[PDB]
RNA sequence: UCUUAAGGUAGCCAAAUGCCUCGUCAUCUAAUUAGUGACGCGCAUGAAUGAAUUAACGAGAUUCCCACUGUCCCUGUCUA
RNA sequence: CCCGUCGCUCCUACCGAUUGAAUGGUCCGGUGAAGUGUUCGGAUCGCGGCGACGGACGUCGCGAGAAGUCCAUUGAACCUUAUCAUUUAGAGGAAGCAGAAGUCGUAACAAGGUUUCCGUAGGUGAACCUGCGGAAGGAUCAUUG
RNA sequence: CUCCGCCGGCACCUUAUGAGAAAUCAAAGUCUUUGGGUUCCGGGGGGAGUAUGGUCGCAAGGCUGAAACUUAAAGGAAUUGA
RNA sequence: UACCUGGUUGAUCCUGCCAGUAGUCAUAUGCUUGUCUCAAAGAUUAAGCCAUGCAUGUGCAAGUAUGAACCAAUUUGAACUGUGAAACUGCGAAUGGCUCAUUAAAUCAGUUAUAGUUUGUUUGAUGGUACGUGCUACUCGGAUAACCGUAGUAAUUCUAGAGCUAAUACGUGCAACAAACCCCGACUUCUGGGAGGGGCGCAUUUAUUAGAUAAAUCCGAUGAUUCAUGAUAACUCGACGGAUCGCACGGCCUUCGUGCCGGCGACGCAUCAUUCAAAUUUCUGCCCUAUCAACUUUCGAUGGUAGGAUAGGGGCCUACCAUGGUGGUGACGGGUGACGGAGAAUUAGGGUUCGAUUCCGGAGAGGGAGCCUGAGAAACGGCUACCACAUCCAAGGAAGGCAGCAGGCGCGCAAAUUACCCAAUCCUGACACGGGGAGGUAGUGACAAUAAAUAACAAUACCGGGCGCAUUAGUGUCUGGUAAUUGGAAUGAGUACAAUCUAAAUCCCUUAACGAGGAUCCAUUGGAGGGCAAGUCUGGUGCCAGCAGCCGCGGUAAUUCCAGCUCCAAUAGCGUAUAUUUAAGUUGUUGCAGUUAAAAAGCUCGUAGUUGGACCUUGGGCCGGCCGGCAUCGCGCUCCUAGCCCGGCAUCGUUACUUUGAAGAAAUUAGAGUGCUCAAAGCAAGCCAUCGCUCUGGAUACAUUAGCAUGGGAUAACAUCAUAGGA
């Protein structure tokens, strides 16, 4: 049986400490003021955090003058600054390690287009990105965790359908119009 | 098993066919033939999977029982011909020739050629010795036996060979000095000029090759393959001149090309 | 509590020693007053009256098992 | 605070006459299917000589060749004895544990009212006691007083 | 017999800059700044140094030595009281 | 994330365990469940047992067609024509699929070898003589299917007899030189000869011989061969050396005669090479156990010689001979709920545990055994026998093997449909075409894994903190919320055209018309004394019922039970049980302990094991910008690399250690590129005028040990200059 090969993987971890009132509140912390559903969407982010410092955190053991160290350093940075999780000037392969769990979350689908504006909140941006309204190059992408880079983040916008900034009303305003006439 | 091993599940297949491990359970297996069936190239990868002449496995049949494709000389209507090094793919129909050569990572190319390179090709010889009635004979790692050649062509040298006349029309003599494309090993393509060779008694003897921009290698004298005297090839090299690099080298260029892009 | 010089100790047992008695329990059997192993208010066991064991041995007593067979079912026949 | 015998209830394991029981394996011995090869065998079947005879015969030509059979070899399988291992029954004997609102004492912890304890040995309802040697983990770091 | 020095012993006293849970210890020191060499041996409390097999012994016994099961503590040093 | 917390006490500091706390590509179970993508699934106990159905057949222009048909249909000389079914012939069915019972240096892995073997097929080369007294080819045999027809038996790809007819089936039989050399050898002359005519393809077996050196005409190969190969003498009751089949025509007569030719091909036989492979085979490596210290050897155990057998080496087997082989570095024996590896879970590092399962190797087909055919099988979707189990019978007999796919019974804590198809991947055959329970597609599927709904925005508000007056005020700022308050906007869960999808279907992805007031299109599972996040709420009970991993709660005012309310955590998921990992520095190599907590043997000797003082220049420097290349008081070079008299030479001790390289299956791990809308994934795709094509990619790394090669030669091993038997 074929397809068996296809591979799958874990995305997350669960805390080892369940019950801890500081941890418990920080993690509150950035589940509402990024709107989000559920503790698994910022345990994935931080279990991806740290998949990179664990790979920064190895080149940095390695040493300059080293292939591996200068090609795969060169090519974690270029992945930093193509997301833009790495400021300017940033190009030591230090601050990876400095990297956060707040950055991630600010490069979400979600967070930028109520950065942008489009939405008048976080939890208005999610639901207007579910609902088919915001496209992002030339494609209506509908997860809230898109992750933009940032050469894709002058053309966020609406759809070219999306009663909002697309086409024709939707299904609840034509029936409104119908009952008037 | 109680006989004979007749499939070829797609994961067990030479790694330099590129095959993808979803693509279904089987590959095609290699028939019996001129080369060694994991140091081959078939006749279905070249047609389906290179030159996309074909979507599926039946269509390369119909070429085929068409008869455009001539290998080495001869109309070959086998699916899984064991195709190999310095092999001639020939489709006179379309009027296009190719030498089967390799990569610098290790993979065959068809080398697009001219009708006067196809006349020929180039095989090393396994061994000469004598035969029926002490007629002399040699062994090519093409499976070729050849009968009266020249007293110089001793072991491991190389051969000129007219696809039309069938002898021998030159031979190079394998020793240090000349051009080498290397067909085994992770060096396997890298090209280079023998620099020395050191024998073991009892062992095989390795040979040190060198790039023509400096960088420094080693195979087994089984690997090796002589194409030209001196510096100097006898046969076109490929889209890469058989100098290997590395990493950073091909990531610099990619760069440099999208630098101008 | 009466009493004795001392009150049968270690052990052993329905034993060649137990009346009751064909003791009770188990085992061997189709069926066992027989046998072996246990039990012990032992009519009436018991320490050189030697107590308890014990390999080898025995024309010594006893129980069972395999083989064997006119011992028997059931007699017939042959020789001197 | 605390120890042990004993009485009652339950749980687990131990010894145990019973040539105990069951199951599976192995060593040897006995019998030994079928095949394979070997030896005779020769049903009948192919020039169907010849005699040059009158589809018929025998002298026949050598060559095929079945059933059977002979000796070797592989060898299942069955049976006896043995051995091994794993389970399992047992009169009776005897350990540990736990429970409970029981009986007898008072062994230990204070100098625990005989300081405790270790080895060995003997004795006694029980905890224990006593002899011999040892230890302080002693109730003495001390006699020039 | 008196004084001084060296070596090797049995110890003692005073003290940490040391260690340790502490009592204490100049060796129980030179341990999370963890490595001189080597032998024996422990892994919660019981069951138990018991059963069984082996082996040594005249015997008493020695050496080797489980398990089923049970249980939240058992234990060490020091403090205040009684 | 290199982490701990509760429990011994009146309190304290320890030891030490119990308990909590996280995961599992790790199974079952419970409660719950909307969408998209993905995919494990009768392994565990029973390698237990099977009703039924399928899983292996096959045909080209090119072996054989009046046997009976079909379509041309004949001008009735020749055709069975062109297509064919059946059938004889050839090939295949030894691969794949399934499972893991036996199996503990065994299978297996890395690494070797075959000069010790077989190898249908592919690819390449090669091929004379058969008898003729080698003085150049010497002739054509019956009988069997399909078919016709008679039958027996209850019986089934059980079976008999008669009548025909084919061959690339079967059996015969023509064969190509100088014969190139070699042996006889009338006579000739004397021979060193000329010689008249008699004896010689290739295979096979044996024997003899050739296959050459070393400096003052020898000439193939290997590290190494009586090697390759040649010559000779014979030997075989020789497997062999074409009586085969297609189209296409198209040069020209010799009798102008299918006329002499001569092509490309299909199949076939034989030797060598190659390829696809195996078979043995070297070195190193595997869990627990000594309450398993000896095992093997008569009758093969260890070796020798000669045979036999094999494809071939070998006690593989036989006869004779010797007395060996293994063992505290653990033999032999036992256990394994033990196939091995690639790998998997967990992981600060070091580790611990798992590995039936899709790739590789092995083994088996109810248990044993023995075979036929064939290149290849000790084959089981082949046979023969026995053991066990069972089916039919007309009672004489006959037929068996789901650890293949589906399915049923049983067994269990524990696992899906008696579905569609050869469209993809490939395999197979005489084959472009047939077939394929391989394999793929769909139904069941909360095994695991991914993405992701269950509302958003507004103003009213009795109200609530700041912030504008802060005084005295009051409201108003982010709306924080009871708010079935109110207002329209957003949308998919759903449902439905079509299209797409697909082998055909369905699902997805697109998308006409419907698809929201919160009662509904309603989210659950565990908790609320502590550990541990969240009640000094209210009713019941009264050491009962119950809860409680642990500590504990319950005896009439229960923060712990039973309930309502409220809250807490996670969330389309969560709880329970069991094995395992972490925690555990409570197995301690890194890295624990042994005065009193568990633990120094009563004491000394001693073999193995483990460990072992110092010392032998690379020291004092020239040289050019880490290092070459060198001089000091650097044992040689003839032989290969060998500079314009010269560096940089190989054997006259062995190794570990390190350095670099080779060669290392993929899948998995890491890791580059790439916007599957994201992600888990995949190995793609991206630009062009997202226009007759351009540009491509499909990297790279780790890989313990053992083996191979290269430099270093600090450290550390074993061996060894004093009979001088030294240079
Ligand atoms: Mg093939
Ligand atoms: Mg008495
Ligand atoms: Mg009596
Ligand atoms: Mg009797
Ligand atoms: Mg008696
Ligand atoms: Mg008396
Ligand atoms: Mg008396
Ligand atoms: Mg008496
Ligand atoms: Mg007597
Ligand atoms: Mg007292
Ligand atoms: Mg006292
Ligand atoms: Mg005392
Ligand atoms: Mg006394
Ligand atoms: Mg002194
Ligand atoms: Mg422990
Ligand atoms: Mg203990
Ligand atoms: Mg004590
Ligand atoms: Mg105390
Ligand atoms: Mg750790
Ligand atoms: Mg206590
Ligand atoms: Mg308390
Ligand atoms: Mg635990
Ligand atoms: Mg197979
Ligand atoms: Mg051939
Ligand atoms: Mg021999
Ligand atoms: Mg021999
Ligand atoms: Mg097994
Ligand atoms: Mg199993
Ligand atoms: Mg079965
Ligand atoms: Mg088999
Ligand atoms: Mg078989
Ligand atoms: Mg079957
Ligand atoms: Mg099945
Ligand atoms: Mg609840
Ligand atoms: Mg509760
Ligand atoms: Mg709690
Ligand atoms: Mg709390
Ligand atoms: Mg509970
Ligand atoms: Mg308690
Ligand atoms: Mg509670
Ligand atoms: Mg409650
Ligand atoms: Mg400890
Ligand atoms: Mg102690
Ligand atoms: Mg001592
Ligand atoms: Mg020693
Ligand atoms: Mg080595």
């Amino acid at each position: 049986h074929v397809n068996f090969y296809r591979n799958y993987g874990k995305t997350f971890k669960k805390p080892r400490r369940p019950y801890e009132k500081e941890r418990l509140d920080a993690e509150l912390k950035l589940v509402g003021e990024y709107g989000l559903r559920c503790k698994r969407e910022l345990w994935r982010v931080q279990y991806a955090l740290s998949r990179i410092r664990n790979a920064a955190r190895h080149l940095l053991t390695l040493d300059e003058k080293n292939p591996r160290r200068i090609f795969e350093g060169a090519a974690l940075l270029r992945r930093m600054n193509r997301y833009g999780l790495l400021a300017e000037g940033q190009d030591k392969l230090d601050y990876v390690l400095a990297l956060t769990a707040e950055n991630f979350l600010a490069r979400r689908l979600q967070t930028l287009v109520f950065k942008a504006g489009m939405a008048k909140s976080i939890h208005h941006a999610r639901v207007l990105i579910r609902q088919r309204h915001i496209r992002v190059g030339r494609q209506i992408v509908n997860v809230p965790s898109f992750m933009v880079r940032v050469e894709s983040e002058k053309h966020i916008d609406f759809s070219l359908t999306s009663p909002f900034g697309g086409g024709p009303a939707g299904r609840v305003k034509r029936k409104n119009q119908k009952k008037a006439s | 098993a109680r006989g004979l091993k007749k499939h070829l599940k797609r994961l067990n297949a030479p790694s330099h066919w590129m095959l993808d491990k979803l693509g279904g359970a089987f590959a095609p297996k290699p028939s019996s033939g001129p080369h060694k069936a994991r140091e081959c190239l078939p006749l279905i990868l070249i047609l389906r999977n290179r030159l996309k002449y074909a979507l599926t496995y039946r269509e390369v049949q119909s070429i085929l029982m068409q008869r455009h494709i001539m290998v080495d000389g001869k109309v070959r209507t086998d699916k899984t011909y064991p195709a190999g090094f310095m092999d001639i793919i020939s489709i006179p129909k379309t009027g296009e020739n190719y030498r089967l050569l390799y990569d610098t990572k290790g993979r065959f190319r068809l080398h697009s050629v001219r009708d006067e390179d196809a006349k020929f090709k180039l095989c090393k010889v396994r061994s000469v010795q004598f035969g029926q009635k002490g007629i002399p004979y040699l062994n090519t790692y093409d499976g070729r036996t050849i009968r009266y050649p020249d007293p110089l062509i001793k072991a491991n040298d190389t051969i000129k060979l007219d696809l039309e006349t069938n002898k021998i029309v030159d031979f190079i003599k394998f020793d240090v000095g000349n051009v080498v494309m290397v067909t085994g090993g992770r060096n396997t393509g890298r090209v280079g000029v023998i620099k020395n060779r050191e024998k073991h008694k009892g062992t095989f003897e390795t040979i040190h090759v060198e790039d023509a921009q400096g960088h420094q290698f080693a195979t087994r004298l089984g690997n090796v393959f002589t194409i030209g005297k001196g510096t100097k090839p006898w046969v076109s090299l490929p889209k890469g001149k058989g100098i290997k690099l590395t990493i950073i080298e091909e990531q610099r260029k990619r760069d440099a090309a999208a630098q101008a892009a």
